[PDB]
């Protein structure tokens, strides 16, 4: 059989991505990696993570 | 106006004209269908089978496949009932006597073209087309 | 197809238990057209794959799963006939013993196992193509005799399927001490009649075309002769007629193999008269005859030949293994009726096979095609083209 | 002769019995060509049949690339040895027998000729003409 | 597996109306049944168009169609490596282009609609090509891209640059008169004004092309051998790296276009380039130092081979079949019969035919002298010679449209005759002319070969004739002579405007009918292969063009032929593989035992 070749992916249903704000670049996305980890933290529950969703 | 006279000439059971003489049919005069598939696709589905004349008009830009006629037709009228039969019961052999007067009340109708004596000719005649009325008069 | 079994049960007059084996792809068409949803089969497969979790674990097994019908992925050139479901949960136990209730489930089918069909709504229409065949696309049109010095096999190919129907046999002429021991021209004359009357009753001996004679030695020439010579005896005019069913082939092997021998060796037979292109040829060479000296006694393609019917002039209806078997499946349908729709007018069929220089022609063509008894000038008008 | 001989052919001894080997003289791998029978040429009880310069033959490799052995093809004589006689009344012979692989039309299988080509073979095959270096 | 094929869909517009038929081509075919793109219609033109892609192959429009106006061919993917340029949608697209090299000559040779004369506009910077796309916007620097792996990309670098511009020979000589009056005042004008090169230049020119009554003349006064010849002066006049010829051989006669090539070579040797197209072979053979040589169907495409050899070249052109390529450019191999092949009647019919006695014409500029000679009956005679000689005066004497002078020839016989230069003056439309001078003729099966079915004169009936071709009304000129009865048939020049194909269908048809019939013809040529073919025996003319001339008796092909080739100086050995004439240089030991032999051409006869 070659049946089904390409089966899933033709069957998932089409989503558009959403409009975002851009991210910025280089350096300042560095910057806001070190503020977001380290600078005014964000939680603690139980020791750390680092995107969850509902917890 | 743009118009003549007719044609007398069928040929068929086929309806839309003979079939598709619905069709090529302008092709020296001047019509195209005014029935030629209206009263077409009304003439063998009106009285399916058997012919009868089609007389075809040329009236005004459009033909008209008169699926007029006489006997045969009307003699086999000679009855009351023919519930069809689809095809092929052995020939469903429709005959079986008829009324009185089988002459100036069913050919004083088809008179006139027959000749000489009227009854003692026509009235006399139409009788021996009774080949479906088989078994005569009574 | 083989069917197991079938029985009616007594508490439902109507529906039916159907364990069957699907043989060929067109025995998955078959399947098709009798399973329905809600109807329930329990086939096997090979479930047990879990978590991890509390341990390693798996166990293994053979778990059979009694499933209702919900959907099926049905894709005839790919060989796939899935039918998707949810368990029927036989908290009875004696069904579905093993699987975890609450979770859908699937059967992809294959050749290897049988299954059984729980059915609700077994008609009359799918009876016949379960125990006549079920090919209303129609692909062959063989049957075939090997025969050695001592072992014959009868062989025949099907109504549907390059799947056999009926494995006759006789007592074969040995080559004996003597002049060849009378017990052979007897026992020969015996098999025609055995021959004659399965395909008889087997068949509409109108079906197929193709019987096959095949022997090491002139066994099969002999035969031949022996046939038309019984042939002669009755005034068998169903034989007489007809020069074109049989064709005299020679081969080494004559048990099942001998007929793969004879066919794909070039010995005998090519695109000539192996009666599977017959009359399909024959019909297809009257049909360009009449067409192209614009006759109006040939016509062709989807359009067109159903135009060409609407007028009911048609005899030998051209059909093809292209369109139908290309991907499609509905379409079929319509094409069925319009034969017989034809026939009630007027015609024989042949479907040609477009793997051929012939079914390419008409598949060019739309895969379908007439020659007509009568012209009935026109056909491409009422319905608007060329 | 025969297909793809445009012209006659004027008689000249015969040279080669079927069984004899003559050289193959193009590029086509083909080292000899075994000579099984001549085209065109009659019937005699017991006669071998046999050709000469020039003549269309049927002939298997007996020594060459193994993609040509094993097989019967098409040759054409093109020189000879026994020695035979032309209308301006010479008596001529080559040093060996010889002739090249080809097509029932006449066409040559490989591109190059080695060796010289006798008149009369290159007057019957135009495509042995092209591929011929001396003439006679 | 299977090698690989395409489809080419080429339709001509010309043969199409879809009212008539309907858009049928799109209602028939199998891929728009099926919901494709094969054939899409074109709302605005009004024209069919197909597409490559989508199309089967299937050939079932093309039956269809009630004309014949869509054509579908399968090629195993030769002509989509080479593309070029092409016109448009379902048109002539080119394949290839021919190498240009300098100090030295390169020819081109192929039949009509190859594409010879759009290659010389590419490699003149006049047109750019699109290279089978959208390329339009000057986009030289797609072309160089396109040609890499191939020798001509040096040259569109250069092209682009504009360090040479090409001085281009137009090469529609039927054109050219309505174009240039004067050149603006009198061809003597056009040779001061070019003349970059040497005083010396002026003069020597003129006297090499036999120029010198023609100065005067204005350029649309001139006859087309003197038409032709301006332009070639002015060719060599300019100042320039690349000088290209477009066909200098038409119109010519025989002496004159082998005087044309010499001059043409010369600039090689100032180390020049020159590139070149020719229709003939003897010219092609002489001017050329390496040959191209363009094959495929006309007007469909056309595709230039490898560069080549001269004397390779020319071979590989007779035999109608090229390897690499793998086509058979031509359906027949042309041959001519040996004159052991003709049929051996005693021939006289009524004790021989008409005869000539001694004429004279005189105009009073120039005068025909004609020795008195015999015709004979079911014979072929050629006439050749030099044009200005009065082969065209001898002609209408005997047609009776022209008075000698001196003389008479007052023949009963009924006498066809077919003009040499045809204008068309003739109201009415072709089938209708053709028609009128006989039906019955165009029912024949001969006529059905060489006229009919090649041309497609189906599609030419509704056409004027004031809207037609050149080469495609010499044909018919020619048939509608043989369209009726007549005792003597007179032709003049049948070869002109002619490819190679057309000329030798014309070779046939002469002589078949004539043999048949037992009529005779008298012909007139510059063409030595046709001569040949036709002919039993020859007139030569000679003497000095535009002044005086003279003529002789028929005599045997041997015979007259060694007459004519002696005045040229040119032999024509023999090549053993053609059979085909092989020129020989002057000053030679070979050439020289033959003058001593006397034999110009050969065939298969004896001889040394
Ligand atoms: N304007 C145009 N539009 C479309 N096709 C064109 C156009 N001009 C020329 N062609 C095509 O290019 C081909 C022709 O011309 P070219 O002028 O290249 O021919 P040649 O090769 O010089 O032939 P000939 O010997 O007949 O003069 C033709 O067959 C024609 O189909
Ligand atoms: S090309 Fe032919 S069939 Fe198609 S529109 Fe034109 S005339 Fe009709
Ligand atoms: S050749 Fe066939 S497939 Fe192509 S355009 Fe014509 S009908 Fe359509």
């Amino acid at each position: 059989s070659l049946a089904r070749a390409g089966k899933v992916k033709s069957q998932t249903p089409k989503v558009e991505k959403t409009e975002k704000p851009k991210k910025p670049k280089g350096r300042a996305y560095k910057r806001l990696l070190y503020t977001r980890r380290f600078v005014n933290v964000t939680l603690v529950n139980g020791k750390r993570r680092m995107n969850p969703g509902p917890s | 106006p743009n118009e003549v006279k007719y044609l007398y000439l069928r040929a068929v059971g086929g309806e839309v004209g003979a079939s598709a003489a619905l069709a090529p049919k302008i092709g020296p005069l001047g019509l195209s269908p005014k029935k030629v598939g209206e009263d077409i696709a009304k003439a063998t589905k009106e009285f399916k089978g058997i012919k009868v004349t089609v007389q075809l008009k040329i009236q005004n830009r459009q033909a008209a496949a008169s699926v007029v006629p006489s006997a045969s037709s009307l003699v086999i009228t000679a009855l009351k009932e023919p519930p069809r039969d689809r095809k092929k019961d052995k020939n469903v052999k429709h005959s079986g006597n008829i009324q009185l007067d089988e002459i100036i009340e069913i050919a004083r109708q088809m008179r006139d073209k027959s000749f000489g004596r009227t009854l003692a000719s026509v009235t006399k005649e139409i009788l021996g087309t009774a080949q479906s009325v088989g078994c005569r008069v009574d | 197809m083989k069917v197991i079994s079938l029985k009616k049960d007594s508490f439902n007059k109507g529906g039916a238990v159907i364990t069957l084996l699907p043989e060929d792809k067109e025995d998955l068409f078959t399947v098709y057209q009798i399973v329905d949803k809600d109807d329930e089969l329990i086939f096997k497969k090979k479930f047990t794959s879990k978590l991890d979790e509390a341990g390693k674990k798996k166990s293994t097994d053979l778990v059979k799963l009694k499933i209702k019908v919900i959907s099926e992925d049905f894709d005839m050139k790919d060989e796939y006939l899935k039918y998707k479901g949810v368990t029927v949960t036989d908290e009875s136990g004696a069904s579905n013993v093993d699987i975890p209730v609450g979770k859908y489930l699937s059967f992809t089918l294959d050749y290897v196992y049988p299954f059984t069909i729980i059915k609700q709504n077994f008609n009359k229409f799918m009876q016949k193509l379960l125990n006549e065949a079920c090919n209303i696309e129609y692909k062959s049109d063989t049957a075939a005799v090997v025969l050695q010095e001592g072992i014959a096999h009868v062989c025949l190919v099907t109504s549907s399927s390059t799947i056999l129907k009926q494995k006759i046999e006789y007592s074969m002429p040995k080559k004996k001490r003597t002049t060849d021991v009378l017990k052979f021209d007897e026992k020969t004359e015996k098999f025609y009649k055995a021959i004659y009357s399965a395909m008889k009753k087997d068949l509409n001996f109108d079906k197929l075309k193709t019987i096959i004679l095949c022997s090491p030695g002139f066994y099969a020439k002999i035969l031949m002769d022996k046939i038309f010579q019984y042939a002669e005896e009755e005034h068998n005019k169903k034989i007489l007629d007809n020069k074109g069913m049989f064709f005299i082939a020679h081969c080494s092997t004559g048990y099942l193999q001998g007929i793969n021998e004879v066919l794909k060796n070039p010995l005998y037979a090519s695109k000539l008269q192996d009666t599977k292109y017959s009359k399909e040829i024959m019909v297809m060479d009257e049909f360009l005859l009449h067409l192209n000296k614009d006759d109006d006694k040939a016509w062709y393609g989807e359009k067109e030949v159903v135009k060409a019917a609407e007028y009911g002039a048609i005899s030998y209806l051209l059909l093809t293994d292209k369109v139908l078997h290309s991907d499609n499946i509905a379409q079929r349908e319509e094409y069925l009726k319009l034969m017989d729709s034809v026939e009630s007018n007027g015609g024989k069929a042949l479907v040609l096979s477009t793997l051929h220089s012939l079914g390419e022609e008409l598949d060019q063509l739309t895969g379908i095609a007439c020659i007509l008894k009568y012209p009935l000038p026109d056909l491409d008008e009422d319905d608007g083209e060329e | 002769s025969g297909n793809g001989a445009q012209g006659t052919k004027f008689r000249i001894s015969l040279g080669l019995p079927v069984g004899a080997i003559m050289n193959c003289a193009d590029n086509s791998g083909a080292r000899n060509l075994y000579i099984i029978a001549v085209k065109g040429s009659g019937s005699r009880l017991n006669r071998l049949p046999a050709a000469s310069l020039g003549d269309m033959v049927m002939a298997t490799v007996k020594k060459g690339k193994p993609e040509l052995r094993k097989k019967v093809m098409p040759a054409i004589v093109v020189r000879q040895a026994k020695s035979w006689r032309r209308r301006d009344g010479v008596f001529l012979y080559f040093e060996d027998n010889a002739g090249v692989i080809a097509n029932p039309k006449g066409e040559m299988k490989g591109s190059a000729i080695t060796g010289p080509v006798g008149k009369e073979c290159a007057d019957l095959w135009p495509r042995v003409a092209s591929n011929s270096g001396v003439v006679v | 597996m299977s090698d690989k094929n395409s489809r080419i869909a080429i339709v001509s517009a010309d043969k199409c109306k879809p009212k008539k038929c309907r858009q049928e081509c799109k209602r028939s075919c199998p891929v728009v049944k099926t919901g494709k793109l094969c054939i899409e219609v074109t709302p605005t033109s009004k024209i069919a168009f197909i597409s490559e892609i989508l199309c089967i192959g299937c050939g079932i429009c093309v039956k269809k169609c009630p004309f014949d106006a869509i054509q579908i061919i399968n090629l195993p993917t030769n002509l989509e490596a080479h593309v070029t340029h092409r016109y448009s949608a379902n048109s002539f697209k080119l394949h290839r282009l021919p190498t240009p090299r300098p100090g030295q000559v390169l020819g081109l040779v192929g039949t009509n609609g190859i594409g010879k004369s759009t290659a010389l506009k590419i490699l003149a910077g006049k047109q750019k090509p699109n290279l089978g796309r959208f390329d339009d916007p000057p986009e030289w620097q797609e072309i160089i891209k396109y040609f890499r792996g191939s020798e001509l990309q040096n040259y569109f670098t250069k092209m682009l640059e504009d360090d040479i511009k090409a001085i281009i020979k137009p090469q529609y000589v039927d054109n050219i008169p309505r174009a240039i009056k004067g050149p603006v005042q009198k061809v003597g004008e056009l040779l001061k004004l070019r003349m970059e090169k040497s005083p010396e230049d002026v003069k020597r020119y003129i006297k090499i092309l036999q120029l010198e009554n023609v100065l005067k003349r204005d350029i649309e006064k001139l006859s087309g051998g003197e038409l032709q010849r301006f332009a070639i002066g002015m060719s060599c006049v300019q100042e320039a790296d690349v000088y290209m010829f477009d066909e200098p051989s038409s119109y010519l006669d025989v002496k004159q276009r082998l005087n044309a090539a010499q001059i043409i070579r010369s600039l090689l040797a100032p180390t020049k380039y020159v590139i070149c197209v020719e229709h003939d072979l003897s010219v092609l053979d002489y001017l050329s130092d390496f040959v191209c040589i363009i094959y495929g169907v006309p007007s469909v495409y056309g595709v230039v081979t490898l560069p080549a050899s001269v004397r390779e070249g020319i071979n590989i052109f007779l035999d109608g079949h090229i390897p690499a390529e793998n086509l058979r450019f031509r359906t027949e191999a042309l041959q001519f019969r040996i004159a052991d092949a003709t049929e051996d009647l005693q021939n006289d019919s009524a004790s021989r035919a008409f005869s000539y006695p001694s004429l004279k014409k005189t105009q009073g500029d120039f005068v025909l002298n004609v020795e008195e000679g015999e015709f004979s009956d079911s014979e072929i005679l050629v006439m050749m010679g030099e044009n200005g000689t009065g082969k065209t005066t001898l002609i209408k004497l005997l047609a009776g449209a022209l008075k000698p002078d001196e003389g008479q020839d007052i023949p009963k016989l009924n006498v066809s005759m077919k003009p040499q230069k045809i204008a068309p003056k003739f109201p009415g439309t072709v089938r209708q002319l053709f028609f009128k001078k006989i039906r019955g003729q165009f029912l024949n099966p001969q006529f059905q070969t060489d006229v009919v079915k090649p041309l497609r004169i189906d599609d030419i009936i509704d056409q004027e004739v004031q809207h037609l071709s050149g080469g495609e009304l010499q044909r018919v000129a020619i048939v509608l002579a043989l369209g009726i009865p007549a005792d003597i048939y007179l032709i003049d020049e049948p070869s002109a405007y002619l490819d190679s194909e057309q000329r030798i269908i014309c070779s046939k048809v002469i002589r078949r009918f004539i043999l048949h019939n037992k009529k005779t013809a008298f012909i007139v040529e510059h063409d030595f292969i046709m001569a040949t073919y036709l002919a039993d025996k020859v007139i030569v003319f000679e003497g000095i063009p535009s002044k005086n001339a003279h003529a002789r008796a028929p005599e045997s092909l041997l015979t007259g032929c060694n007459r004519f080739l002696k005045n040229l100086n040119v032999t024509f050995r023999r090549d053993p593989n053609s059979f085909r004439p092989r020129i020989n240089k002057l000053d030679s030991q070979m050439d020289k035992e033959q003058k001593s032999s006397g034999n110009y051409f050969f065939l298969d006869n004896t001889g040394i």
